[PDB]
């Protein structure tokens, strides 16, 4: 409200006098310079949803597997001088030197990216402590630091699998190179990396071009290799002297990240679009009122991931009307702001100063009551602007799909009045003046019903029933089964008895606004975000004729202008009639016929712009929209078409699986209604006008031009793209613990886990949630709408009912999803290749062995092993006692036979049973363990593991660290397994005896790289060379490159392929004039 | 500080002005009539609500 | 100690403490080591209220809260036909106000 | 050898669908739901709602009818079997009248007890019980809290059912004191056909 | 599970083999003991009703239908909003099940 | 609850909520339909309906 504080201060500047309140110094001072809340969080979400960061580079190298040093090689020994070995000449090595080395992975640790996605998996080597990843989920009720409970094995492998995917989304930018010198490689290039060090790194990336002193394992390998395939070898260059675009190189890198990011390239790659297109769709999009350029010459080859289908917009759409569902509160600030936009835009400017120079000049008699100019000047009371309403009604066209503009009781005549009342007929015209505007569907019965809510007793009509009866208040008829059918079959009314009541019902019926239509953006480079409509198309409540001439003026022959004057000639008729007055006196009845000639004669432009202009306005700004429109079909006097509710679904009902079986009965319906005021409506139609010339060319030139800056849309796009693969990420990882409806393939069940619930299986989904939110630095809200329900069951569509019953439906296909790609991908080769994780298959067996063997317990001999079906074995299970022994006579268990056995022979247990009895039976077996020959197999499928070593030249034994383990299991949760593994030795060492009891079941020594490093050989030890296998372009000549054997390991060198692209600003490139 | 357009007042709350605004039609002899005719009807016992006698 | 108990083993000790109590003795309205009642002068339809609002206030006092949600007395249903046992008879069925 | 419930009850699961109508609890809410989104509908029964709350009426219904809630699931599979559980421990062990679901005939409501033999005739000396208008005596709720704990109420996301209820039923357990009340009642009943 | 284990012996004693007809007797005892009573009952109740508290896997928080019900911010220019109704209907605040 | 009558005051409680609507038929000239749920408490009241 405009209004004046009395204030406090007095100065000013130029005229030097000093005044009252502040408030009107700065406007005298002004005359001088003339003169001479998770709802809030939702709402900015939808206004600004934060773009993820895609695009990311990756400098230096892809490899997620690094090569550990365990225990040193000797460099002095009496058995070989030091001058044979290679770190006595201090020559860099290629493999780490050491006595024994394995392989582990570590997440990227040689990379140079500009943008870190805090997403990693380190993993220590196997001699210490490993548990501390595999315990991240669920156990928070263990209080052991080296405990993890079993059963969320295969959670916590997924979840560290998702970040270790997660965390390869790069792409290995290129660098440079530079020409050998030296003649280690035939004139073979080098590539150069950034960092702070550049020396030792080019003997770890290129192996073979070391040199070949000795028999040592190292350089007895690399002397068996292929001398060329070292550095760059293939490139594409266009320009001259300039970047080039690709190359491919020769270096080490194990073939699983290879294939993550060359799959993650071309995912990407799909989603490029050129400048020429993008020209085109923004001059489609902006109807050639505004035009842009884009170069015409050969380019550098510029990236820009923008193109979608439009599956992603339905997706994405779904899950934004599923979150802004039945609140008013979200979708108030877009109506607000589209309103702000059309005001800045469009070319009317309201003035309602048009009303009181014509009524002003109407004619009267002052000696009356009354006489309608003040009135209609009272009632309409016009003196402030704020004409946001007008805007806001407009709006609402866009969104009929979840909000109905109504009118609020406020504007209604106060339960009827007379039609002899004169402030009940101007509120009469009001109202049925501002009716065909807004977008609820009862509009026409309401326009009907308040002129019969107005009479009563002088022309009654038959109604419905005696609820709804003709004295019930107008604001009440709201759904299409409230109307009366007196209103529809016409013919019911009394055509004799009731004339004035039949004529304006056939007023409605002929001349209420026809819906019609307009095309607006494109589905060529973005996609089409409509889904209940066809695509491209715009549903509008009103005829739209398109502007003949640029150059506008006022003429009558539109549809409003038409209704205005037969509502005009039905209110000359209601005052012309002998029977309801002729009780005012003459002067008063011509200045009321004076008042409608006037009335029906009134110029406003705003007709015209709602006829001919407003339509292209909107196809204007629906493109560049973050919150993209949704539509039902417009319908006008119809009891069938006119639809009754929207609703989208979230998962399915029962053990039915197909949505379309399941969708109608499970929904969630959406949508609000939204009060609006009358009058606000009524005289922003009434007084409009255009400034005194104008060319519409040039007006929406500068008026749609600077709103061309923006790459919010293209922002938008990605951010749809990051919310479906998402969505279908977390089906994918959902199904995999838990029974779902989707076809997948369970990789990793050799692993047990939990029997999991709706509780654990939410858990999960928002574990994940977390980890794809703290990827690509997304802090608002993103896939709890889908949270809320029931993650198992998910299913995603849609509907809208006719009122007859009839459902239309869209259920959109779930699109690719490359990050569920490469997480089978890489649970596949983890299951191929699941020692380097810390994980041993099958399991263990508990006995004495005393010997003076070397072999590892990783790879034990198959007479130390036994299972189900290996004669004279008692398997145990279920119902198990323990009946102590008698006078000397041995205790003895319970079979699951029912037999009854000593504490003899090889046994074998489920760990669940230890777990349940994990006290009593450590007073009754270790002793048996340590002394007798009483063998135990547990059987558990999956555990981590711990590595101790020892020197085989002295006694060892391993009761202290199996002591440690036997009692450190708990009911909830395990201790990590140890193991005492010799160390391979090089001369012909002294034999001593070592005491072992935790044998491994089958090969689990995958995870060893090499022995010794340094020696012509290995005696008395667990030897192993340096694994050709891995080393497949080397030692094979016949085979090609871009070959990888990749489902069984991952060769730790292949080629990989680099880019140079760029990715520009868009009005870097492309930009109008 | 608001200020009211009839008779000038000012006051500090735009609540007190609306409620101002509403306290401030027709002719002044049928506004006189319609003032005596509630004073004359404001507080009978039809409008109004809220030992002996065997 | 490893295993911490899942559920809290004092936690349901101390509610099975609770649950354990005895059936509480109601011995009024019978014959004392004299030959009399031992009652309180009081008939029964007042008596039976009066324990009714004793015993829901004791449920609101054993409560943390200051009104009890499950109550015993003006539940809903009439008990207008009822009496409970108390000293105002006797066994031979008279008043035991002597 | 059976204890009384007025509930259907289910082998112990804990992997099902929330949305599960083999449940008669889910089943019961979605359709009581259904029928009143019925009673909403055409808005005919109700004039003065002048907005059409009918849209925010179906959503805010149908966003109640799906939900997390696992108390059904609760009340049909686990609770029965903590019932079973409990129900010999107690110091006062179960006293049970036949439940029905709609018939008129077979609904007790007197429970009395005869002091005299049946041969005999002597004046009714009525047992005390039967005094009440119901079966018994009454005991008022609250249905806001019995609907809220019904409609909202989960589980641990760690839960083992072997495991829970072997650390839950064995100090429960340690405080039997069956065995005494097995000691008490053989004095309680000598005590009786002494006095008779 | 349980068990006992336990030595061979003869002179070993513990009296609690009973019939049925001693239970039912203690029962009728016992419903006789009630008395028309309503303090008489409320503690072993009250007791049981703490015991499955504690014995309960099943936790309940009000916070799922304050989740799941998105309308807050209850301004006073109000249009009778069913969700907020029903949400100051069911009165979340509470976190009273006994 | 355990209340026997449970389902006839489920029935009743919507039968007087829609006094004004929809009827029923009835017993005898003494009752209304629009009679509070309450009284239903003993299988005495039960309605045929």
């Amino acid at each position: 409200p405009p209004t004046a504080s009395s204030g406090h201060g007095y100065q000013c500047h130029v005229c030097s006098a000093v005044l009252f309140s502040p408030l009107d110094l700065d406007a005298h001072v002004a005359s001088h310079g003339l003169h001479g809340d998770v709802e809030n969080r939702k709402t900015a979400q939808l206004l600004h949803a934060d773009t993820p960061r895609l695009v990311t580079w990756d400098a230096g190298l892809c490899t997620s597997f690094k090569i550990v040093p365990i225990v040193p090689a000797q460099v002095p020994q009496d058995v070989l001088a030091y001058t044979f070995f290679t770190s006595s000449y201090a020559i860099q090595s290629p493999f780490p030197e050491a006595a024994v080395s394995r392989i582990v992975v570590h997440t990227r640790w040689a990379s140079n990216v500009d943008f870190d996605r805090d997403s990693s998996v380190i993993m220590a080597p196997p001699t210490e402590n490993n548990i501390h990843l595999f315990k991240q989920l669920l156990n928070t009720e263990t209080l052991s630091v080296r405990g993890a409970n079993p059963l969320m094995f295969r959670a916590n492998v997924l979840h560290m699998l998702l970040e270790f995917v997660l965390d390869n989304l790069y792409l290995n930018r290129h660098t440079g190179f530079s020409q050998d010198h030296t003649p280690f490689t035939e004139g073979a290039n080098l590539r150069s990396l950034p960092g702070p060090d550049a020396e030792k790194w080019y003997s770890i990336m290129y192996p073979t071009r070391m040199g070949t002193p000795n028999v040592s394992k190292i350089c007895n390998f690399v002397a068996s290799c292929v001398r060329n395939r070292v550095g760059r070898f293939d490139r594409a260059q266009m320009m001259n002297g300039a970047m080039s675009e690709w190359v491919d190189v020769f270096e080490t890198s194990d073939a699983l990240t290879v294939s993550i990011r060359g799959r993650w390239m071309a995912r990407l790659a799909r989603m490029n679009i050129n400048p020429t297109e993008i020209e085109w769709a923004l001059t489609e999009c902006a109807q050639g009122y505004v035009t842009v350029t884009s170069p015409y010459a050969p380019s550098v080859n510029r990236l820009m991931p923008y193109r979608i289908s439009n599956a992603e917009r339905q997706i994405s759409q779904i899950i934004r009307v599923m979150n802004i569902g039945n609140n008013a509160t979200v979708i108030q600030p877009v109506l607000q702001d589209i309103s702000v936009l059309l005001q800045r835009i469009s070319p009317l400017q309201i003035d309602p100063t048009i009303i009181s120079n014509t009524m002003s000049t109407v004619s009267e008699s002052t000696t009356q009551t009354l006489s309608p100019a003040s009135s209609i000047l009272g009632k309409l009371r016009p003196s402030n602007s704020d004409f946001s309403s007008f805007r806001v009604a407009l709006a609402g066209w866009l969104y009929n799909g979840v909000v109905t503009t109504v009118i609020d009781d406020s504007s209604y005549p106060k339960d009827g009045g007379s039609v002899t009342s004169l402030e009940n007929l101007w509120d009469f015209f009001i109202l049925a003046l501002a009716l065909p505007l807004t977008t609820d569907p009862c509009a026409p019965v309401k326009a009907f019903m308040t002129l019969a809510n107005m009479m009563v007793g002088f022309e009654t009509i038959p109604m419905d029933n005696q609820i709804y009866t003709q004295s019930r208040r107008a604001s009440a008829f709201s759904t299409p089964h409230t109307w009366p059918r007196c209103f529809m079959n016409i013919q019911l009314i009394s055509p004799i008895d009731a004339p004035i009541l039949r004529q304006w019902a056939e007023i409605i019926h002929r001349y209420w606004p026809n819906p019609s239509q307009i095309r607006y953006g494109t589905p060529n480079v973005f996609g089409s975000a409509n889904l209940f409509t066809p695509p491209e198309v715009l549903l509008l409540p009103i005829d739209h004729q398109p502007a003949n001439v640029t150059t506008p003026t006022l003429d009558f022959t539109n549809e409003l202008t038409n209704w205005r004057a037969r509502v005009c000639e039905l209110m000359k008729n209601l005052v012309d009639n002998q029977r309801y007055q002729p009780g005012w006196t003459q002067s008063l009845v011509s200045s009321m016929r004076g008042t409608l000639g006037k009335l029906k004669l009134i110029k406003s432009m705003t007709p015209m712009y709602l006829q001919q202009l407003a339509p292209v306005e909107l196809a204007v700004i629906a493109p560049m929209l973050p919150f993209p429109p949704f539509q039902v079909p417009y319908v006008r006097l119809d009891r069938d078409r006119v639809p009754t509710m929207v609703g989208v679904t979230r998962q399915s009902r029962d053990t039915i699986t197909q949505p379309a079986l399941s969708l109608s009965t499970t929904n969630t319906t959406v949508g609000v209604p939204l009060a609006l005021d009358a009058r606000a409506i009524t005289v922003a139609l009434l007084s409009g006008k255009y400034p005194p010339d104008l060319v519409t060319n040039v007006w929406y030139a500068d008026a749609i031009y600077p709103m061309y800056a923006d790459t919010e849309v293209f922002s938008n796009l990605q951010r749809d793209v990051i919310t479906c693969e998402a969505v279908q990420t977390l089906v994918t990882l959902v199904a995999q613990i838990s029974e779902t409806q989707y076809p997948v393939d369970r990789y990793l069940d050799w692993i047990p886990s939990l029997r999991a619930s709706a509780a654990t299986a939410a858990t999960f989904a928002e574990w994940v949630n977390t980890s794809m939110k703290t990827a690509f630095d997304l802090s608002d809200m993103l896939l709890e709408p889908l949270l809320s329900g029931d993650p198992r069951m998910t299913q995603l569509a849609i509907q809208y009912q006719q009122y007859n019953g009839r459902t239309f439906n869209v259920i959109p296909e779930m699109p690719g999803s490359v990050i569920a790609d490469c997480v089978q991908l890489t649970a596949e080769v983890f299951n191929h290749e699941y020692n380097l994780f810390g994980i041993a298959r099958g399991d263990i067996i508990i006995g004495r062995v005393q010997s003076t063997h070397l072999w590892s317990p990783l790879a034990p001999p198959p007479d130390l092993v036994f299972d189900r079906d290996t004669p004279g074995v008692h398997i145990f299970g279920r119902d198990c006692r323990i009946s102590f022994g008698m006078n000397g006579a041995a205790p003895m268990i319970r079979d699951e036979t029912g037999m009854m056995v000593p504490f003899e022979g090889n046994w074998i247990f489920p760990l669940a049973l230890w777990q349940m009895n994990t006290r009593y039976f450590n007073q009754q077996f270790d002793a048996w363990i340590k002394t007798g020959e009483l063998r135990i197999r547990i059987e558990m499928g999956a555990y981590p593991y711990m590595l101790h070593y020892y020197d085989p030249r002295q006694y060892a034994n391993a009761w202290n660290l199996t002591s440690a383990w036997l009692e450190e299991i708990t009911p909830t949760s395990i201790p990590s397994v140890p193991f005492m593994v010799p160390i391979s030795s090089d001369h012909d060492i002294s034999s001593a005896p070592a005491v072992q009891y935790i044998i491994s079941t089958e090969y689990n020594d995958r995870s060893l790289f090499c022995t010794n490093s340094s020696s012509p050989q290995t005696i008395a030890g667990p030897d192993k060379h340096i694994p050709v296998e891995r080393y497949n372009i080397l030692t094979n000549p016949d085979a090609p490159p871009t070959q990888i054997q990749l489902p069984e390991v991952v060769d730790l060198y292949n080629v990989v392929t680099r880019y140079a692209y760029e990715t520009p600003p868009i009005t870097a490139v492309v930009m109008g004039v | 500080g608001y200020q009211c357009h009839v008779c000038s007042a000012v006051l500090f709350s735009p609540l007190d002005l609306d409620a101002h605004v509403a306290s401030h039609l027709t002719s002044s002899e049928i506004q006189r009539h319609i003032t005596e005719f509630i004073s004359s009807w404001q507080n009978h016992p039809i409008v109004q609500v809220s030992k002996t006698a065997q | 100690e490893h295993y911490k108990a899942r559920p809290g083993i004092a936690s349901v000790q101390k509610a099975t403490e609770s649950a354990e109590l005895p059936m509480k003795n109601n011995d009024e309205g019978t014959p004392d080591k004299r030959g009399n009642t031992k009652g309180a002068l009081v008939n029964e339809h007042v008596e039976a209220r009066d324990e009714a609002d004793d015993a829901t206030k004791k449920q609101a006092k054993d409560t943390e809260k200051a009104k009890a949600q499950v109550t015993y007395s003006d539940t809903g249903i009439n008990n207008a036909n009822e009496l409970s046992r108390s000293g105002n008879v006797d066994n031979e069925g008279g008043s035991n106000q002597k």
